[PDB]
């Protein structure tokens, strides 16, 4: 019998509510800031409550799949993850009535699967299709969403700072989803959110150029995977030295051979290395890395090892692990590489361009200290995101929790003229719609229950005449008073948690 | 003094209606389960009905006291449908829980419950049109009543039981504005013979006297004496002391008592109606001379039996032996005598064409205990015949109906789209209860049966198309027969919406101890 995990489910269910159900204060623009008490035990004043799934959380199946829904909600959309947490749990109170009432949970997780294709159907007809070619019909789809989410502050001057970005990585018209593994976030010490721009190619860290070249027109992009010195078990020049002549005749040696692979560098033709770390390696000899630069090849030092890849996928600079590897493919080819050291402190080489597969587009984050420096950086993320999720997702749809309400009020409609064992799934599914903008209608203000029935009071005649206004607080038109969304973003929050619910309904 | 406030008070409400909700469901239709009862007395009782029941069962909770008004209102005036009203007004009280748990208002949804009453009704309206002339009607009751008896009390329904029934309610509907009154109908029940013994008696019954077959049993003009005084030798249960000075004194009073006798006879025979029956009894010894003296008496009357004949005649009862007249004895339309029974005895059927005060259908039984069973089942089918007499609507419900109006007050809390909507949508998914009901009951899975009639509704709209309970395959409501009065489904509309509004009434939910104790 299933009646062991019968009981499993249910508890189950609750515990997964009973940790999203702290969101529901969190829910929006005008949610509530939770004050997170550690392990160890200190105060965190928290908002946007999938980093407090990330930060504090208990350890149970169905929390943590939780901390998985806003995850793939972080990865996908990056925004509505406060959102996708309670579409969630509101699924779980559909599952107590429908468990109560005797119906098994591979029946309730099917009607769910067709319920949300169907949903994300008649939401479709709600969206109106916007532009994702013309430049500027993208600059007023974004900014409005960036206008309606928190930060706006800096998010002015650094919406069309990112809708220049995406724009060179816009080729068709479909314009895919987006890949963030061509956007590097480059920060700069010094400088000014006015100064922050957009620098092509890649930008790198410091420079270390023992007589190195500074600008090199028409640079080589290099690669070094290999070592320069001896082996090591307990010294890197392994000698039991008390003496002159044996610290003398064995390290002259060690220059003998690193003097024939420089050589082999820069008659392939080399004008940047890129040169990891050497707790990444060993040693890097820096006598023959002084004839290398003496050689005028202009020299990074102490990279990360992973931080490489995303440059050798990025501008083609294919991986050189040795002498052989020395190649026109494994080599980047780069117009011009050159440092800045001025425009704000610090110093940060450019790349300016490079021979590179689609357009890798880079993004220098500048700003007085490190927490000005990283106001920007979720100002141009987010600002990153929401074009993101509009070239995912052709169409628009205004936010502000008013299509829940719409498409609640038809899938109950539908559900009753479909037929259906599982009708009353469905109409148990479309009454965890409208749970989300209540919840939202609690944190504006002016009572949810009361709110809710008046805005498919116009989401039944004119089909939208009032929204849930944030601006104003409460009634309000997301049409009048322009608050919109992204298509993908509430699409992506509905459709994780749906794939979520039907697993633990199978779950034992 | 514990206040229970708000939704500690509706969990109060909760319990007792999740009860009685719970057993009534098992007990909708002919598939209904059966209800048991232990008495007070320790007396096994087995019935389906829940106004039996809810009289029966000691109510303990202020939901509990209430439904034994609330289902008198249903049976007095409807009859069946004391499940209905039970399962539904319970289907919204525990949805009314999980608006509250949604946050929902108890007052705005109650405000809305008689709204999505109100639309219901409407609907109604426009189900099952309402003409159905007075000849042919009978019929689809012929065909209501042998659903009533041939699923309960008798396997294989008893043809003279339901055609004469709907016999009895128009002897009395035409002279009653089109309109019958529940005390100028009883539903008479004499067990002795066979159970499928059943007449209709246009007046009363008595059981006729006669006490040697070698002394003339006689029958005749239909004219009763309708007497309290004197025919022959009454006894109002005493005794004087017996004294004769000889035994020739006896013997000539035989012989004076033999004129007393015939002056008894020639005073009451002058004046019509010469089947005599006087209250107050006597022994079978001058019951017997007067037999052979040419006129029948009907000795050991009961009490209100001589009250009952008098308005079912009409006329008047005469008092004394020194007062007679024609007025004060009986109006008669036919006096005729039928065996009761098949075994025991006979009786003096007095008809009548002239006044319908008492119109008796007269079944006999060969089990005491299948009677009331039988006369349960009577009860209810003589109720429901009421609406139809009045005006012919008439409902397909067991299914369809409540089907339909849960498909119109979901929509209407769509059409009027503000915050009643989820009153309306707690008024709709409960009328989904109800059919659901008729198959839990059943060995139908009721999950199924909602989904099959639901497809019917895209196909058409008020259906003569519902559920069948008696598992024959057959969905119907007008080839299943299956239909009801349309004004005792919109009686049921009002009396579940009137206990949620009953339930709502004061905001008082303190006690000092004693609210309830």
């Amino acid at each position: 019998d299933r009646d062991k995990p019968a009981q499993i489910r249910f508890s189950n269910i609750s515990a997964a509510k009973a940790v999203a159900d702290a969101i529901r204060t969190s829910l929006g623009p005008k949610g509530m800031d939770k004050m997170i008490q550690d392990g160890k035990g200190d105060v965190t004043i928290t908002n946007d409550g999938a980093t407090i799934l990330k930060q504090m959380q208990v350890l149970h199946p169905a929390a943590r799949m939780l901390v998985e829904l806003s995850k793939a909600q972080d990865i996908e959309a990056g925004d509505g993850t406060t959102s996708v947490v309670i579409i969630a749990g509101s699924l779980l109170d559909s599952c107590t009535k429908l468990l109560q009432k005797g119906i098994h949970p591979t029946i309730i997780s099917e009607s769910f699967q067709k319920a949300l294709e169907k949903g994300i159907e008649i939401l479709t007809d709600m969206s109106r299709p916007v532009e994702l070619s013309d430049r500027e019909t993208l600059l007023n789809s974004a900014t409005t969403s960036l206008n309606s989410k928190v930060v706006s502050q800096y998010s002015s001057l650094l919406s069309p700072m990112s809708v220049n970005a995406v724009m060179k990585v816009i080729d068709p018209a479909t314009a895919t989803s987006v890949d963030l593994r061509d956007i590097k976030i480059v920060k700069k010490l010094g400088g000014t959110i006015d100064d922050c721009e957009l620098v092509e190619g890649l930008v790198l860290t410091q420079k270390v150029s023992n007589s190195g070249i500074t600008r090199v027109e028409k640079a080589k992009i290099g690669l070094i995977q290999f070592c320069l010195s001896a082996p090591k078990t307990d010294m890197d020049n392994q000698i039991v030295v008390s003496d002159y002549a044996q610290m003398d005749r064995v390290l002259r040696e060690e220059r003998a051979y690193i003097l024939n692979l420089v050589k082999q560098i820069k008659k392939t033709g080399c004008n940047v290395l890129l040169i990891q770390k050497s707790i990444l390696r060993d040693a890097l000899s820096d006598l023959a890395l002084h004839f290398l630069n003496k050689m005028k090849i202009m020299v990074i030092k102490d990279i990360e090892r992973e931080d490489i890849e995303f440059i050798c996928k990025t501008i083609g600079t294919k991986p050189v692990a040795h002498i052989d590897q020395f190649t026109a493919d494994m080599l980047g080819s780069a117009e011009l590489a050159e440092e800045v050291n001025l425009n704000g402190s610090g110093k940060l080489l450019k790349i300016t361009g490079c021979a590179s597969p689609g357009k890798t587009v880079t993004i220098v984050v500048r700003g007085s200290n490190k927490l000005v420096i990283e106001e920007a950086e979720r100002s141009i993320h987010d600002a990153l995101c929401v074009i993101r999720c509009l070239v995912k997702k052709r169409a628009l749809i205004a936010g502000g929790g008013a299509p829940e309400i719409e498409l609640a009020l038809r899938l109950t409609e539908y559900s009753r003229t479909l037929s259906g064992m599982e009708s009353y799934c469905v109409r148990a599914f479309a009454d965890a719609m409208e749970v989300i903008p209540s919840t939202l209608a609690e944190n504006a203000g002016l009572n949810p229950i009361s709110t809710v029935t008046e805005l498919r009071n116009r989401h039944a005649q004119g089909e939208k005449t009032a929204g849930i206004n944030v601006r104003k607080g409460g009634i309000s038109n997301i049409l009048e008073e322009l608050v919109v969304q992204p298509l993908l973003v509430s699409v992506s929050a509905l459709t994780l948690a749906t794939e979520t619910v039907r697993s633990i309904l199978k779950i034992d | 003094k514990s206040r229970l406030m708000g939704l500690e008070a509706l969990k109060s409400h909760i319990m007792a209606a999740k009860a009685v909700a719970n057993t009534m469901r098992t007990s909708l239709g002919p598939n209904g389960l059966d209800k048991m009862m232990v008495d007070k007395d320790g007396d096994v009782t087995v019935t389906n009905d829940g106004a039996t029941i809810l009289s029966m069962m000691d109510v303990d909770h202020q939901i509990a006291k209430l439904m034994v008004e609330l289902s008198k209102s249903q049976d007095d005036e409807i009859g069946d449908g004391t499940t209905g009203v039970v399962v539904l007004a319970g289907a919204l009280l525990e949805e009314a829980e999980q608006l509250l748990d949604r946050g929902i208002h108890p007052i705005r949804i109650a405000d809305g419950y008689e709204q999505a009453a109100r639309v219901a009704i409407e609907h109604l309206d426009k189900i099952s049109d309402s003409v159905l002339v007075d000849i042919k009607d009978t019929e689809p009751l012929i065909q209501t009543a042998k659903t009533t008896l041939g699923s309960k009390v008798v396997n294989s329904c008893h043809r003279q039981m339901a055609e004469i029934a709907v016999n009895a309610v128009l002897t009395v509907a035409d002279m009653e504005r089109r309109d019958v009154d529940f005390e100028l109908i009883k539903v008479e029940g004499k067990v002795g013979g066979r159970l499928e013994d059943t007449k209709l008696i246009k007046g009363v019954i008595v059981d006729k006297d006669f006490s040697h077959p070698q002394m003339p049993k006689k029958v005749e003009d239909a004219k009763i004496a309708i007497l309290t005084c004197p025919f022959e030798p009454p006894k109002p249960k005493t005794k004087h002391k017996l004294d004769v000075t000889s035994v020739e004194d006896y013997k000539a009073l035989q012989k004076y008592e033999k004129e007393k006798f015939e002056e008894m006879i020639q005073q009451i025979k002058e004046t019509g109606a010469n089947l005599a029956i006087c209250q107050w009894g006597f022994d079978d010894e001058a019951n017997h001379l007067l037999l052979q003296n040419n006129l029948p008496a009907v000795r050991w009357v009961g009490g209100p039996e001589i009250e009952l004949i008098a308005i079912a005649t009409g006329g008047r009862i005469v008092p004394r032996f020194s007062e007679l007249t024609a007025e004060k004895l009986g109006f008669a339309g036919l006096v005729q005598e039928i065996s009761f029974g098949t075994t025991k005895d006979k009786m003096l059927v007095i008809e009548q064409c002239k006044n319908s005060r008492a119109v008796t259908i007269f079944i006999r039984g060969g089990n005491k205990m299948i009677i009331e069973e039988a006369k349960r089942s009577l009860h209810d089918a003589l109720c429901v015949i009421r609406n139809l007499i009045r005006d012919n609507r008439v409902v397909y419900g067991g299914g369809a109906a409540e089907i339909s109006c849960a498909l119109a007050v979901s929509q209407e809390a769509d059409k009027c789209p503000t915050l009643e909507q989820y009153a309306m949508r707690a008024f709709a998914d409960a009328l989904e209860v109800i059919p659901m009901a008729l198959s839990e009951n059943s060995g139908m899975n009721p999950i199924q049966t909602m989904t099959e009639v639901r497809a019917r509704q895209v196909k058409e709209m008020n259906p003569a198309l519902g559920i069948d309970c008696l598992h024959k395959g057959t969905n119907d409501m007008k080839q299943q027969h299956v239909i009801e009065t349309l004004i005792g489904k919109k009686q049921q509309i009002s009396l579940a919406t009137q206990m949620v509004r009953m339930i709502l009434k004061i905001d008082d939910i303190r006690k000092p101890g004693e609210s309830e104790e």
